[PDB]
């Protein structure tokens, strides 16, 4: 299992968070109802990987299950259903998109 | 939308949260006076609203939603501040 995207590396104090409706990494090959998932500071410094809802190590987490080092991002219009059609990455047969976020999306201090 | 109270009343309140019809088995609501007779009740997964009732007017009450998944696991759906 591999995160389709690259990491948000933290370089400071406050941990990763996102005002409501911000946080989904950009992916033009994905429908509006697929815009949902979680950042898990995964396993030095902390790094948050994006995984879609129902994929990843925590693929049994409901949306909103309050864990630690998981945060829930969802774009207006997404559905609360699993991403079996998207899945995750296999780092051999593909490489990781550079995780980009649209314009106007806020990021904590020490996140770039 | 999010986990927040919709209708509020001096004897009860209406809570709501985003539905889920693939992963939850039942929700478990839990609620008592702040710090200090704990109480709870149970709602099926398909539902996404619940009617806490029979409260003491004017008194502060910490609420919490909790979820049990299909993998027989236990998790809490956020956490909300409630005080009159």
């Amino acid at each position: 299992t591999a995160s389709w995207f690259t990491a948000l590396t933290q370089h400071g104090k406050e941990d990763l968070k996102f005002p409501r409706g911000q946080g989904v990494p950009i992916n033009t090959n994905s429908s509006p109802d697929d815009q949902i998932g979680y950042y898990r500071r995964a396993t030095l410094s902390p790094r948050w990987y994006f995984y879609y809802l129902g994929t990843g190590p925590e693929a049994g987490l409901p949306y909103g299950a309050n864990k630690d080092g998981i945060i829930w991002v969802a774009t207006e219009g997404a559905l609360n259903t699993p991403k079996d059609h998207i899945g995750t990455r296999n780092p051999a047969n593909n490489a990781a998109i550079v995780l980009q976020l649209p314009q106007g999306t806020t990021l904590p201090k020490g996140f770039y | 939308r999010d986990l927040e109270v919709v209708v509020a009343t001096p004897t009860s309140l209406l809570i709501s949260w985003p539905a889920n019809y693939y992963n939850i088995r039942y929700y478990r609501i839990t609620y008592g006076e702040t710090g200090g007779p704990v109480q709870e009740f149970t709602v099926p997964g398909s539902k996404s609203t619940a009617t806490i009732s029979g409260l003491k007017p004017g008194v502060d009450y910490t609420i919490a939603l909790y979820a049990v998944t299909t993998r027989w696991r236990l998790y809490q759906m956020w956490q909300p501040i409630s005080i009159n």
